[PDB]
């Protein structure tokens, strides 16, 4: 058992027909403090497969040296591991999700909520997401903590079930995935205007795009607004 | 007294401990490899035996690498090797858990000499029989 010290946010996550597309902030929150801005959420692991974790911040570290030691292990002894066998993001999400079982069941488990991201070497998308406690579900949208219940209405208008995956492309996702991220920082207090948006696919390969922020922002209405209430003036 | 080539600690009248000469002589029959050190890097090679044609091509390595720059050609008892490179992978991966550096090679050369010694220096544990020509890039 254990209190996170410095939060994590919402990570937002939905596939399309030729890949998944991801997308998280750049902010480590403490309490109310918005101390670190160039904290990374995406960690590219592979080129077919990207990880969105969100939580404690020593804990995104120690996840992330986690998955480069699994590489590691997986480079050994293995003259395909560059082409044929590769770490497909179903192995990396159950060796994940079975680590933060043990660490649960023991009693000291780590605040976090993992999602991973990647295209299956037959060409499927993988899409799934995973708690501290445990809890495993493949959906076509996916979103962490206050993202959970606010990013879901907005993706899953455009993709809602499986037939309507190959019908979506990857410019839509891309245009509702940034209008998602506007919505969230409007309304969500442990966001910033840069955030990091990273395209996977099976045909371009691994897309990920570095100081990105949220344009196109409408402000005007809000000086026609006067008081708190029955104050006119 | 005879007997001074049964046992491992034991000392030859000259000093010269004799597990150990035995294991340099078996050694020597094993496959040829060699390393060049190149102005920027190490080159490796290898010229792994083809026995009867039933032997797959291309397939079986005797090139084993350790974390991403450091790579271990043995020659010899080639399992030994594999357990010493085995040994000498796990203590790079503490390293870099630790320390979050990759080990630079002096320091791998440290820990597979220590791991090396451990086992001529008991009469429970037979000596290697394994010569590599484990090398590198760091950044020095």
């Amino acid at each position: 058992t254990q209190q996170p010290i410095v939060t994590g946010t919402s990570v937002i996550s939905m596939k399309y027909d030729n890949g998944v597309i991801i997308a998280a902030d750049n902010l480590g929150s403490y309490g109310s403090l918005l101390r670190f801005n160039g904290v990374e959420r995406l960690i590219p692991v592979g080129d077919n497969t990207v990880v969105g974790i969100s939580g404690d911040i020593s804990d995104m570290q120690h996840i992330e040296r986690l998955l480069k030691d699994l590489v590691t292990e997986n480079a050994y002894d293995n003259p395909l591991a560059d082409a044929e066998e590769a770490l497909e993001p179903s192995y990396i999400f159950e060796y994940l999700a079975t680590v933060m079982y043990q660490r649960r069941s023991k009693m000291n488990p780590l605040w976090n909520a993992i999602i991973v991201a990647g295209v299956q070497s037959n060409g499927d998308q993988f899409l799934r997401y995973v708690n501290l406690l445990g809890v495993t579900y493949s959906s076509p949208t996916l979103a962490t903590g206050f993202g959970a219940h606010m990013a879901n209405p907005l993706l899953r208008k455009v993709v809602d079930r499986e037939s309507d995956i190959p019908k979506t492309t990857v410019q839509v996702a891309e245009e509702a995935i940034v209008n998602a991220m506007r919505v969230l920082y409007y309304r969500d207090a442990r966001s910033s205007r840069n955030f990091s948006l990273a395209i996977i696919d099976k045909n371009t390969g691994l897309t990920f795009k570095k100081n990105l922020q949220v344009e196109n922002m409408k402000w005007d209405f809000a000086k026609d607004i006067k008081g708190y209430g029955t104050q006119k003036i | 007294g005879t007997g001074y080539d049964l046992s491992n600690s034991v000392f030859s009248p000259d000093g010269r401990n004799f597990q150990v000469e035995y294991a340099v002589k078996a050694v020597e029959n094993g496959t040829t490899s060699i390393g060049i050190k190149c102005n920027d890097g190490v080159v490796f090679a290898v010229e792994k035996l083809i026995t009867s044609k039933l032997l797959v091509p291309q397939k079986n390595v005797k090139i084993q690498v350790v974390d991403r720059h450091i790579g271990c050609v043995y020659s010899g008892l080639i399992p030994d090797g594999r357990h010493l490179v085995n040994r000498g992978r796990e203590e790079a991966a503490s390293f870099k858990k630790l320390y979050k550096t990759p080990i630079p090679i002096p320091a791998f050369a440290d820990r597979l000499g220590q791991y090396v010694q451990a086992h001529t220096l008991y009469n429970s544990v037979r000596p290697f029989g394994v010569s590599t020509i484990f090398g590198g890039v760091d950044k020095n």
